[PDB]
């Protein structure tokens, strides 16, 4: 579709049949079709996780302007005491995520092989694409048209860049992502990466 | 000149330019941060 | 105290070495007028020596009985900056160089006279290939999985 | 083939056939023997001309008005030492971003001509110029003088080039005069006009 850089030609292997195809591959990673098949799923999962991560790192700090709750910052949330030890929670998380991610992985190898429930055999996911399971994962039956997929990919890429910015700013400034915005909005020409 | 550009791509001249730039970079790096025995970061 | 060693900051021999070096530097300065350039150079040398000794004291090195720092390479987390991190950086850089060389060699293998492209380098193609080695681990690992790394 | 030459009686180089605006056959070292180098050098000369004309105006018109006392601006040499509303590095970064967007589209038109002639936001808007380095359209030619017969064009494009070269020489002269004599360029002119025989290097 669109060109990431006018005046340059698109790669041959990027034919525009994929969602969010702007012909961006200067370093040629996806020349091998198997690499492309793996990297599509990698991008999807990374974007979907980063969107939730950013949403959870930003909004629980926006409370200061509205003053509903009192929650520690995203980099101090770990040290707080909880009803269970950190090791127990980590063990349970590992136990569940092992099964979940092994179930997801088998679809990439042999599509359509894990669409059936293992305990209640009368239940099965409708046939779909590799990275878009559907079924009970889509309770509202929204149509997965190409426009919605492109919107999803754009939001995922933006959120990934936002998470990288959130990580890098804290190492330098030492404050929260929202506090960095208000300081910039106070004196825009004096509060940038160039401190002076 | 095409022939002049060809002579600049021969192995000895290119190697000399590359190694001169490399040595300059290393000398400046050791000038800014002298006596490095450990990676402290 | 690994292997019976002691921290540099508590070592008396380290301080004695510093004092001897500084005293040796100071005896040469008495031969010159304070305003002269050699006096300035000797002052800079003395300051640099003091700074180097202070920095070695700060980083948590270990000294022996001779007052000289020793390196631990067994993998202990308290000394990862001595061997592990520079090793990983060197491995990354060497893999970059090797991958770029292999890519350039493969690129010109299909030409009519591949030998002439080795004595007279094709600058634009190499420049285009130079940037690609920045992600060499991913490309190398995926090539290993696909079986294209080893010649048949 | 019968155009005036820089060195009358000599023979112009083979690659300089008189087709370009401002061509006098001056290329002793053969820096543009091949066509690609010729095109690149033509574009570099046109850009250097346009920046040097802006720079010459900005150096000399302000300094003259200060001397006759109408304005009170500082010297052009030390104009980068005054304190503005923000630190200089921030201004440099803003400059870099804006001029990078401006020049980046100019790079793509050199490599692939006529690929960047459309407005990315409002496709109703276009540039009209056919020739690389002469973009035209309502942005760069609002009066419509930049198109016409080949006679009308080869004059205007030669006038631009001859003025730009003079401006480049004048700018370098002003730099070296301020380096050596240590005084503004206008003072040098008045000193020369006072005692032309002796007010010299
Ligand atoms: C992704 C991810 C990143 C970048 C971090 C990064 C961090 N965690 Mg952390 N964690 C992450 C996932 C998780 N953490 C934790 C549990 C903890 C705890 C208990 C602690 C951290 C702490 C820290 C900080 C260590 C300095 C740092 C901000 C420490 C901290 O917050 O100190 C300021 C800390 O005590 N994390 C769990 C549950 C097992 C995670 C999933
Ligand atoms: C993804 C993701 C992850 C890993 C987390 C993880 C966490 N959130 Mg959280 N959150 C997310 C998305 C996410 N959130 C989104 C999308 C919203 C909206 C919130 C709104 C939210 C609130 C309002 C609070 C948390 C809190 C917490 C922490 C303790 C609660 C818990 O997990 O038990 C924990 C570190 C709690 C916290 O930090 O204090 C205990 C808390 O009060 N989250
Ligand atoms: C959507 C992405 C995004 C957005 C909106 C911002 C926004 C902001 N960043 Mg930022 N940042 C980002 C990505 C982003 N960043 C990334 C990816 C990095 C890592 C390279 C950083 C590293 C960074 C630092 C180190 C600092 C900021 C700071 C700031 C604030 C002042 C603006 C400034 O100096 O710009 C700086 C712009 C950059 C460093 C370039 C980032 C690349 C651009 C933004 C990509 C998006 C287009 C501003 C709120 C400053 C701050 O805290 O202000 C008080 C500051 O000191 N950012
Ligand atoms: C005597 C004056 C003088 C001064 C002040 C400098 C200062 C500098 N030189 Mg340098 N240089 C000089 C004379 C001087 N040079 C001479 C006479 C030569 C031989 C022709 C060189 C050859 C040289 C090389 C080959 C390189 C430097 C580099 C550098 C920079 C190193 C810092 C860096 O890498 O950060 C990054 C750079 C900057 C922050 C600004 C540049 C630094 C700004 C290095 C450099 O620029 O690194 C990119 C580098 O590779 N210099
Ligand atoms: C494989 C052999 C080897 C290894 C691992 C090293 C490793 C090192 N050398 Mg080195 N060196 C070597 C051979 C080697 N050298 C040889 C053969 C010579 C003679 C040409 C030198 C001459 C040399 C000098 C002159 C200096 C180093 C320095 C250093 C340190 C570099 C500090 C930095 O940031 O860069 C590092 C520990 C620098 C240092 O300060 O070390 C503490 C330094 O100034 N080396
Ligand atoms: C970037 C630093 C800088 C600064 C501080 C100034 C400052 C100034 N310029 Mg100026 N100028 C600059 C760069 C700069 N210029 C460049 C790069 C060019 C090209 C010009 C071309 C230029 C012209 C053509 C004129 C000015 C004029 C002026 C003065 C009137 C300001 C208003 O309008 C002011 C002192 C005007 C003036 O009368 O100068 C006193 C004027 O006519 N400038
Ligand atoms: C002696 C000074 C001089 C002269 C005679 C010209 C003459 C010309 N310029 Mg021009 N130009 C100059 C200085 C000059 N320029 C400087 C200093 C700049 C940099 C600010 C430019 C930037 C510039 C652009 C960007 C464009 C021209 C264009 C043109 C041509 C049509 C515009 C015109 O005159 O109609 C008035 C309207 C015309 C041959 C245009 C052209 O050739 O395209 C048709 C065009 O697009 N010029
Ligand atoms: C457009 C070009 C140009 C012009 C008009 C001038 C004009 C002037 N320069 Mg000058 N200069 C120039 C370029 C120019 N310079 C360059 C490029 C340099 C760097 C080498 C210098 C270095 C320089 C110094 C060091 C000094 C002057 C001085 C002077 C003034 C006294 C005359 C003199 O002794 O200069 C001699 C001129 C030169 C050595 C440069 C040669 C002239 C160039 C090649 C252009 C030739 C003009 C052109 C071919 C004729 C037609 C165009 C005409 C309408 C201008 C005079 C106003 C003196 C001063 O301050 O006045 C009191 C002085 O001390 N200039
Ligand atoms: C998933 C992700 C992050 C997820 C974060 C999560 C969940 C965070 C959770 C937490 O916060 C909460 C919620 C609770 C907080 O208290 C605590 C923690 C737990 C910390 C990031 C991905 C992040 C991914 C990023 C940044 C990727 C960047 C990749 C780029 C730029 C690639 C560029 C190229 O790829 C192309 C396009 C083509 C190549 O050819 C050319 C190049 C140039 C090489
Ligand atoms: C290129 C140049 C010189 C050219 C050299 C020549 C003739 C070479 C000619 C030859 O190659 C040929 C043709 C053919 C070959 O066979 C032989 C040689 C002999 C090799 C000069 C200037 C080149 C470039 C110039 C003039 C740059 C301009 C600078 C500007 C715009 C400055 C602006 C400002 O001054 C303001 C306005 C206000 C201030 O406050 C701030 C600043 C920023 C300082």
């Amino acid at each position: 579709k669109g060109e990431w850089l006018p005046g340059l030609a698109s790669p041959d292997y990027l034919t525009g049949s994929l969602a969010g195809d702007n012909g961006f591959d200067p370093l040629g990673l996806a020349e091998d079709p198997e690499n492309l098949k793996w990297f599509v799923q990698a991008e999807l999962v990374n974007g979907r996780w980063a969107m939730l991560g950013v949403a959870g790192m930003l909004l629980p700090e926006v409370f200061t302007k509205i003053g509903i709750i009192n929650v520690p910052e995203w980099y101090d949330a770990g040290k707080e005491q909880y009803f269970a030890s950190s090791s127990t929670l980590f063990v349970i998380e590992f136990i569940l995520f092992h099964y979940v991610e092994i179930r997801r992985w088998q679809d990439i190898k042999n599509p359509g092989s894990v669409n059936q429930d293992p305990i209640f055999k009368q239940y099965s996911l409708p046939k779909g694409e590799v990275g878009y399971p559907g079924g009970i994962f889509n309770p509202l039956n929204f149509a997965p048209t190409q426009e919605a997929k492109e919107k999803e990919l754009a939001n995922g890429r933006l959120a990934m860049l936002a998470f990288l910015g959130f990580v890098v700013q804290h190492n330098v400034t030492g404050k929260g992502p929202f506090e960095n915005l208000l300081q910039h909005l106070s004196d825009p020409w004096h509060n940038t990466i160039v401190q002076t | 000149m095409r022939d002049l550009k060809t002579y600049l791509s021969v192995a000895p001249v290119l190697s000399t330019l590359w190694f001169g730039s490399l040595a300059g970079l290393l000398i400046e790096i050791n000038r800014l941060f002298p006596d490095a025995l450990t990676f402290p970061f | 105290d690994i292997s019976g060693l002691t921290p540099c900051k508590d070592s008396k021999q380290f301080a004695k070495r510093e004092k001897q070096q500084i005293k040796k530097l100071e005896s040469s300065l008495k031969l010159y007028a304070p305003e002269s350039a050699p006096a300035l150079a000797l002052n800079a040398q003395i300051e640099k020596t003091k700074r180097r000794f202070d920095n070695y004291g700060k980083y948590g090195l270990l000294c022996g009985s001779d007052g000289l720092p020793h390196l631990i390479v067994n993998g202990d987390q308290r000394h990862w900056g001595e061997f592990i991190t520079p090793g990983i950086l060197f491995l990354y850089i060497a893999g970059w160089i090797g991958w770029v060389g292999r890519s350039y060699l493969i690129a010109i293998s299909g030409e009519k006279k591949p030998a002439m492209k080795e004595i007279i380098i094709d600058v634009p193609l190499a420049s285009r290939i130079i940037f690609r080695g920045f992600i060499w681990p991913v490309a190398a690992y995926r090539e290993f999985l696909n079986g294209d790394l080893i010649a048949k | 083939p019968d155009r005036p030459i820089w060195f009358p009686g000599s023979t112009p180089p083979e690659w300089l056939d008189g087709s370009l605006p401002g061509d006098f056959g001056f290329d002793p070292l053969g820096l543009s023997s091949d066509p690609d180098s010729l095109k690149w050098n033509v574009q570099a000369e046109i850009v250097h001309c346009r920046w040097a004309m802006l720079g010459a105006a900005g150096i000399f018109i302000p300094e003259f008005l200060t001397k006759i006392g109408i304005l009170n601006t500082p010297s052009w040499y030390t104009a980068g030492e005054q304190e503005y509303f923000t630190d200089k590095t921030t201004l440099f970064v803003v400059e870099l971003i804006l001029i990078g967007w401006a020049e980046g589209r100019r790079w793509a038109d050199i490599i692939k001509p006529g690929s960047v002639n459309t407005d990315p936001v409002f496709p109703n808007n276009k540039l009209t110029g056919t020739d690389v380095g002469y973009p035209g359209g309502l942005w760069f030619d609002p009066l419509g003088w930049g198109s016409g017969s080949p006679a009308k064009l080869k004059e205007l494009r030669t006038k631009e080039i001859k003025n730009g070269r003079l401006a480049m020489l004048a700018v370098m002269g002003a730099w070296f005069q301020h380096i050596y004599t240590g005084t503004g360029p206008i003072d040098n002119l008045f000193a020369h006009l006072a005692d032309p025989g002796h007010a010299t290097i």
